[PDB]
């Protein structure tokens, strides 16, 4: 157990670390989607408003 | 029975036997014990700190 307390503790920590950051990797991908779309639709609405 | 100089002859062998056991048997056979108790403690401190 005094070996476990490192061998498995560090792995729990590492796995939690990697997942804690790749959650945010996916979330960054999502905000890329959102701030693409924010312009993509706004320009179409511009081209409607000034055709009106 | 009759008291005899044996009372004094034996006081020698007694008091000296005590020293030739004390100086060379007792601390040794307590060392063999304490040196194992010091080890018995470590496994338990391990297990507990490892749980923690």
């Amino acid at each position: 157990d005094l070996d476990l307390a490192k061998a498995s503790a560090t792995d729990q920590l590492k796995k939690a670390k990697a997942e804690a950051q790749v959650i945010i990797e996916q979330a960054n991908k999502r905000r890329s989607q959102i701030l693409d779309e924010a312009k993509a639709e706004a320009e179409q609405e511009r081209t409607k408003i000034v055709a009106q | 029975m009759n008291l005899n100089a044996t009372i004094l002859g034996q006081a020698i062998a007694f008091v000296l036997f005590v020293l030739f056991a004390m100086k060379y048997v007792w601390p040794p056979l307590m060392a063999a014990i304490e040196k194992r108790q010091k080890e018995i403690a470590d496994g338990l401190a391990s297990a507990e700190r490892a749980h923690k």
